[PDB]
């Protein structure tokens, strides 16, 4: 439960298969609701479950409430901290373009890597976690754009 | 049944590789949660 970034595995299909990651914080798991439907997570011989979730803004918490409450400035670069399966955490800094909405814009990230590196946290220049990405569409060049998604601190 | 791993710390690195392009898209997000372009 030490503060980082982490993989989330599964034992259920084939070999040991990566479905994941997410943000340890102040005792509580951060991910997107996709990578675990909501389902209970091991932490060596313990047990986190759920506490808070939210299928349309696609994230989940363990243990506590989102804790996760910076915000993308609009302006400065920013660095994808992917999480890969089978390979090391890697730093990649991009500028975000915009997801235009009719309830407001948000960030976007334009960097594509496998599915399990879902929930993998985007920061800004002072480290805090702005978002995770791993939620976004397929563009018509093929490309991949994951939103920069961002929970509510109560 | 699904488990966790340390991978590492959250911190900015100094002179990390930078890629990526900025689209600007206009999209919508459905009851699901899933996104598609307008
Ligand atoms: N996490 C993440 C990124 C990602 N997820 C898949 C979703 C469909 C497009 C191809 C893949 N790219």
């Amino acid at each position: 439960t030490t503060d980082g970034v982490y993989r989330v595995m599964t034992r259920r299909l084939l070999g040991s298969t990566q479905v994941g990651v997410g943000v340890m914080q102040e005792g509580v798991f951060h991910t997107m609701w996709h990578v675990t439907k909501g389902a209970a997570l091991r932490s060596g011989e313990g047990r986190l479950d759920p506490y808070w979730g939210d299928v349309k803004q696609d994230l989940v918490s363990y243990c506590g409430p989102w804790k996760l409450d910076a915000a993308w400035d609009g302006l400065s670069e920013v660095q994808l901290l992917a999480v890969p399966p089978g390979e090391r955490a890697k730093n990649i800094q991009t500028l975000p373009g915009i997801f235009k909405t009719k309830d407001g814009d948000i960030g976007a990230v334009a960097l594509d890597y496998p599915a399990g590196t879902s929930g993998s946290p985007i920061l800004d220049k002072c480290g805090r976690v702005i978002g995770l990405y791993g939620n976004g569409v397929v563009i018509k060049n093929g490309s991949y754009v994951s939103a920069i998604t961002q929970g509510k601190r109560e | 049944d699904m488990y966790i791993e340390r991978a590492g710390d959250i911190t900015w690195e100094k002179d990390a590789e930078v890629t990526g392009n900025s689209p600007r898209l206009d999209v919508a997000l459905d009851e699901s949660g899933d996104f598609s372009l307008v």
